[PDB]
């Protein structure tokens, strides 16, 4: 029956284009993530509401609310009633895994006559004292592709610092590079471990010289 | 037995040969098996290394049944400098962007972590249009350490070049401790190279790792 | 009327058959592949000229990583090499120390006897491996070498000793109390279990009395 | 619009590849062919139970015709067998009488010594073939057998003798004047040049002191 | 290019018939097993040569020949120099695994006026004393589909016995079935665990009343 | 690169498999190689001859994994007497009209010429339609003798039969000297049979010749 | 049946292209010879290991190692235990058969300001004293196509010398050509009789003026 | 050019039928042999002319005519001037090679009331004394398929005799078969070794009882 079978093909060829176009949609779908977006708003709002704990303290589960000193933030011993201060997701070492690279635009408004340029924070190394887990000590490389007299230049420096789970803060100070570089400071308050809000500051006053919103670079 | 059996005999015979044919095409392919070539050529190299140098310090040997020494600055430059052409027919870059190589330690007298392994990720690689003999690379040297007092991870980035001249990639010192990596390729392999960690200044070897291409 | 198209088709084929035979023929008139046992011997001979880091009393793992472990640790039941090469069968093969095993070559003396090149034969007479100490395969053998190529007299000294998995070396000495003859050292670093670089020594100082490259059988 | 017919053709193929792999797979899960060296041993073992006409001092040609010629005529340079089988290389192989050759098995004594099954090792120490009398390959060897399985003492008697191409038998006796030990007869009628049916005898009467089926190495 | 591509099919269709016919060959090939046949001859011949060990003894490896009492046949302790008396393949419990069924024709020539009928030995159970492994004790069911006065009848009985590795002998005696049944005796001398040579005999004299060659029934 | 390179890729792949296919079809044919079968089966026979007789004096063994003895008078008779069928599936006559067999002497204690060779030409062969178990033959036994006093040639004719029962052709005595030929076939060969010259009456063997089919 | 037969052709036409392409492969295969290459390495390595015999001596079979004076190298009388000093392959006269031609590039580094040119050694004649076989005496023609003042010139000369089996050395001295030509010297250490390693030298000191790797020219 | 080439075939197909029909002609041609026929007439006529030599004598070459006693007919020593009495073709042993079979119709007109039946003379053996070549001694089997009371019978007997080159006569006498059989006598006077003229006769008078013309049977 050459017709019903040779035509049942023009039917299949369709599914071929369909299945293909369908691939494109699954690609569009991965970009619009809900469970992620919602998290951005949660964090975005919690930032306004503000943890009900004093500076340098960790707020626990929205049900059994209670304050914990970040010296226990994530130390290995159940300190909160809900143990939220040891919940894996709070202490994902991956946020600042050695090799992670964060880029973004650094808009200056405080201590330098710089044109909106880009900064590239990249974690060099990361130790975690087995007898004091509450902190991830780390070294990193800060580069700044900015334009000066003439063409494209690169003002970079090596940094040392730490990551605090409690506040998801990453502090990077210059490795005594006597060239006077502004310590960078990032907070990963955005609902994920991919994006962070940073500022260049004076190690002393912590005065904010510039705003820098970084994003973790894709490895593909 | 006529237009039926005499037609299926001039067919069952067409195949009876189509077999003997591909049968040989196999035995042939078996002696051209490229995997055998490199594997053997690789062996040749090991020997070339034991023999007195074929050419001066800074010259490239073109091999063949009639040898010719040309400057290493000519290997893969775009000009046919060697009679045979070697200096220009094998210019494929092994460690190219995206590639990853896992090194297994076997002699470590200097690294700060005296690690068991050591991953070598190649971020970028670009060749200057006018100087083909050298390809510049950007690499991240990853390391998974773990002691009693702590547990560190590292991903030091470093610049480096690959010289088709002698299949040797030099990775400039990552940390300011005067320690750099120098892996010289087999010549025919490209999925495994011995990686020597040295003091750039001196050129002292103090760490050997066998790097395998993570495929 | 019908075979007019077939009578020739079978010919076009009877044709191919010939154009092919004249190929399969020109094929055989070409050197065959080399027995893997040959390449092995090359990789060996070669690997022996290459530089090696293992210091006396140590031999390198057979793995892909040339790690050095102490001789006293090969084939002892515990993975000592990074990859365990010190314990895989291809390393701990008893193939060499098998009872009755015999290796011979032409001994050419350079230091302890008139004798002009003669045949040397070191053959294994008995060998046990203490259950708790696998590192060594203690054994006994005999070393025989022709004396007078004419009347065929031949010296036969009994020996004692072991076989080192690490160095892949056979080390035998006289039993003590029998005319105090010679000893013998055979390295099987030649690639396989049938070829060795033996040297008749003087037990006392392991000083080379004569040398003979041996084969097995 | 164009690949609509190709996108699937490559599939019909990616198909065959699997229906075939699932075959080549079910293939390997099948016993391989037997090494010709095995069949040979069968044809031998068998041929040894079959009736044979050659009277003592005679052995049959290796040809297709089981003709019997006198032992004194094999490998003497003159075609004595109807077909010349008594002179083809596969018959006159010296493979057995090669210097250093060694055969061993487990000797189980039935007539001349307390000894409980122990390892016997008859190994060739030297052997020449007089230019004008090829029929025999005169040789010398050593017979060693373990004494005390515990302290590993071992007896080593020197022997003299020849190898008969016809009977394919190795016949050795003690050198005369050394504790008058034993002799040994080994038949290599087992099919190849590496297996033999040896029996430790008493030189004098060739009476079987013990028997041991041997292998070579 | 409709021709070179639409014709490259008449080329593939071929491989389809080929690959199929090839399946049939792989089926024919499984029937003609060499490594098996050779083994049949080995055993067949060894049977003529005869183990060089006295009755009730086990012959070890053709290299280090030596006799062992079948009370050690396969007891767990290395008794032979080559340890061939503990070699797994010698003591494959599977020969007489419970559930194995052996059938075959029983030709009678000694103690019964029976027409060539079939016997069906099927292993019921099988214990193996952990403190005495040298023997597999077992119960089995012996059936004999034979024709008598009229039509097809079935003369069966329950049996108890043992399997001896050393001789690969299987002895089955009647479970005191006072109906007087001839004990069956099988030897698996054929190079495999599939076929065996049996005989019906009087438990006393072991006199052979009949010849019975069984084969293990396929489970498909 | 489109309707050109994507069409020659779905072709160079069709063959890349058509090879792996016939490659196996070969390895298979290698285990079914009939020449291997007979050659091995032939070996089996030699053994069957050493083993105690499988069946009585005048009975035919059907072999297989389940043996059955039937009368030799039933082998190749037209009736399926054996469960397995052996008694009827192998009924091909080896020595058929036109065929010639050359015998090489190797033990002659009776022939009048004690000849080196002995040709055996089969003139005619006919099977009785109602008794298939025996095929009657007419044969000429040729002989090339040569002494000092003369040089003779002979071509004695004799009757004979071939019994599928045991693959044994009996050639009745040619000359009135009570000497006849009895060659028993391998069972699987048929291109070589041992030919015993015997005294019909006694059945005494006194001459053995290995006969090869002259092809 | 015009279709199954007229199509069974498109099947045969295939084998025609196949068989042809297959010819090309058999041509590629002849270039990559293994048993030859391996030999190159053997010799290549043996050259490093170095024969265990003193200069002017011949090393015998790797099994019955022993030294022989090259005055017996290949004299006709079995001198080595393995007779390897009479093994045909050692004394293949063909290495330097009259009429053989060797060409190659002569790179100069010692006694002449010559540009990398080519030399062409061609054997003129070759006698072999029947009462002294250990040496092949021979005459040959050495040509050197080199460029001088202006265009292509040719500096050639007649030579006399010998070939020594033991060392596979070929020595060619000038036939007193009072124009002062450098004697050529070749060793056929490469595992074959096709290629050789040569040097131009002063007959006195044998000092090496130049490196020359020759190859036997094909006769087709 | 599909036409001139596809038509050049209808031209070749012709040669195919031609070449075939031509085979048939080459078969017809082998039956009508001239050099043979002529020989038949020569002999046929020479028979009338009659050798110019007395009974029991051999006539030599038509050029150097001369008589020789058949005791030298073909003895190995040149007896005739032209040596025609040793000419190979005269003494072809093949005429009566052992194994040759001659058949033909035996018409009776002298000593038996037999119906025209057939006789089949077949040479059993043939010795030729190395010290007396002039004669081929031979044994043969004479069979006569004749019809008697009822159906087809066969009256055969063994014979002994000789062949004489000189006269190309073959005499076969009964091996004392006391059943009284008529000795057969053949002459190969016909120009070839294939056909002969025979007669059954009484060994005493040689009186002719019957005429028998035999022909050598083809072996295909
Ligand atoms: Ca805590
Ligand atoms: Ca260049
Ligand atoms: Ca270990
Ligand atoms: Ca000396
Ligand atoms: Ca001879
Ligand atoms: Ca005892
Ligand atoms: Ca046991
Ligand atoms: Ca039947
Ligand atoms: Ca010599
Ligand atoms: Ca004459
Ligand atoms: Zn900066
Ligand atoms: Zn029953
Ligand atoms: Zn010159
Ligand atoms: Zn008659």
């Amino acid at each position: 029956l050459d017709p019903r079978l040779g035509a049942n093909a023009f039917l299949i060829i369709r599914l071929d284009r369909i299945i293909e176009k369908l691939r494109t949609k699954l690609d569009e779908a991965e970009k619009i993530d809900p469970e992620h977006f919602v998290s951005e708003i949660d964090a975005r709002v919690t930032k306004i509401e503000g943890t009900h704990c004093e500076k340098r303290t960790f707020q626990c589960g929205g049900n059994e609310q209670e304050c914990i000193s970040d010296l226990l933030v994530c130390d290995g011993h159940k300190d909160c009633h809900n143990a939220h201060d040891e919940d894996p997701d709070v202490c994902d070492t991956s946020v600042v895994k050695a090799g992670n690279v964060f880029s973004g635009t650094s808009t200056w408004h405080g201590c330098l006559a710089r044109e909106d340029h880009v900064t590239r924070i990249t974690i060099t190394a990361s130790k975690r004292r087995k007898f004091f887990t509450a902190r991830i000590w780390l070294r990193a490389l800060v580069e700044s592709e900015l334009e000066r007299h003439g063409e494209n230049v690169t003002s970079s420096f090596n940094a040392k610092g730490y990551y605090n789970f409690a506040s998801r803060r990453l502090i990077l100070l210059p490795t005594d590079d006597h060239d006077d570089h502004l310590a960078v400071v990032c907070s990963f308050n955005r609902g994920d471990n991919e994006r962070a809000e940073c500022h260049r500051v004076t190690e002393a006053t912590l005065h904010q010289c510039a705003d820098l919103f970084v994003t973790l670079e894709e490895h593909d | 037995q006529s237009h039926d059996e005499i037609i299926d005999k001039l067919i069952e015979r067409t195949n009876k040969i189509t077999t003997s044919i591909s049968h040989v095409e196999s035995l042939l392919d078996d002696r051209l098996d490229p995997k055998r070539i490199r594997k053997a050529g690789s062996l040749r190299h090991r020997v070339e290394e034991l023999e007195d140098p074929s050419c001066d310090e800074h010259e490239h040997q073109c091999g063949g049944d009639d040898p010719q020494c040309i400057s290493k600055l000519f290997v893969c430059d775009g000009h046919n400098d060697c009679r045979n052409g070697e200096d220009e027919k094998d210019c494929t870059l092994p460690t190219k962007a995206g590639d990853k190589f896992i090194g297994d330690v076997c002699f470590d007298h200097c690294t700060k972590r005296r690690p068991e392994h050591m991953t070598l990720a190649f971020e970028s690689s670009s060749i200057a249009a006018f100087f083909t003999p050298i390809a510049d690379l950007h690499v991240h040297i990853e390391i998974e350490s773990e002691t009693d007092e702590d547990e560190s991870e590292v991903s030091m980035p470093a610049d480096g070049e690959y010289s088709f001249a002698d299949h040797r990639l030099t990775i400039h010192p990552p940390e300011e401790d005067g320690l750099g990596l120098v892996g010289e390729f087999d010549g025919y392999n490209f999925d495994r190279f011995v990686g020597h960690i040295v003091h750039e200044l001196s050129e002292e070897v103090c760490a050997e790792f066998i790097f395998h291409r993570k495929k | 009327r019908f075979q007019y198209l077939v009578k020739n088709q079978n010919l076009h084929i009877d044709y191919l058959a010939k154009k092919l035979h004249d190929i399969e023929e020109e094929y055989n008139k070409l050197t065959h592949d080399v027995d893997k046992k040959t390449i092995r011997q090359l990789k060996a001979r070669i690997s022996n000229l290459e530089e090696h880091h293992c210091d006396e009393h140590e031999s390198e793992c057979r793995g892909d990583v040339p790690e050095c472990i102490h001789d006293l640790l090969f084939c002892d039941g515990e993975k000592d090499c990074r990859d365990g090469s010190d314990e895989d069968p291809e390393t701990c093969s008893l193939n060499i120390t098998h009872v009755g095993s015999s290796y011979t070559g032409l001994a050419t003396w350079t230091s302890c006897e008139d004798l002009n090149p003669d045949h040397a034969i070191v053959t294994i007479t008995a060998a046990h491996r203490k259950s708790f100490f696998p590192n060594r395969v203690w054994l006994r053998a005999t070393l025989s070498y022709e004396l007078d190529e004419h009347d065929h007299t031949v010296s036969t000294t009994q020996l004692r000793g072991f076989y080192n998995f690490g160095k892949r070396e056979l080390l035998l000495a006289p039993l003590k109390g029998q005319s105090e003859g010679y000893g013998v050292i055979c390295d099987f670093n030649l690639g396989d279990d049938d070829h060795a670089d033996c040297k008749i020594v003087v037990p006392s100082s392991l000083f080379v009395c004569a040398h003979f490259n041996a084969q097995r059988y």
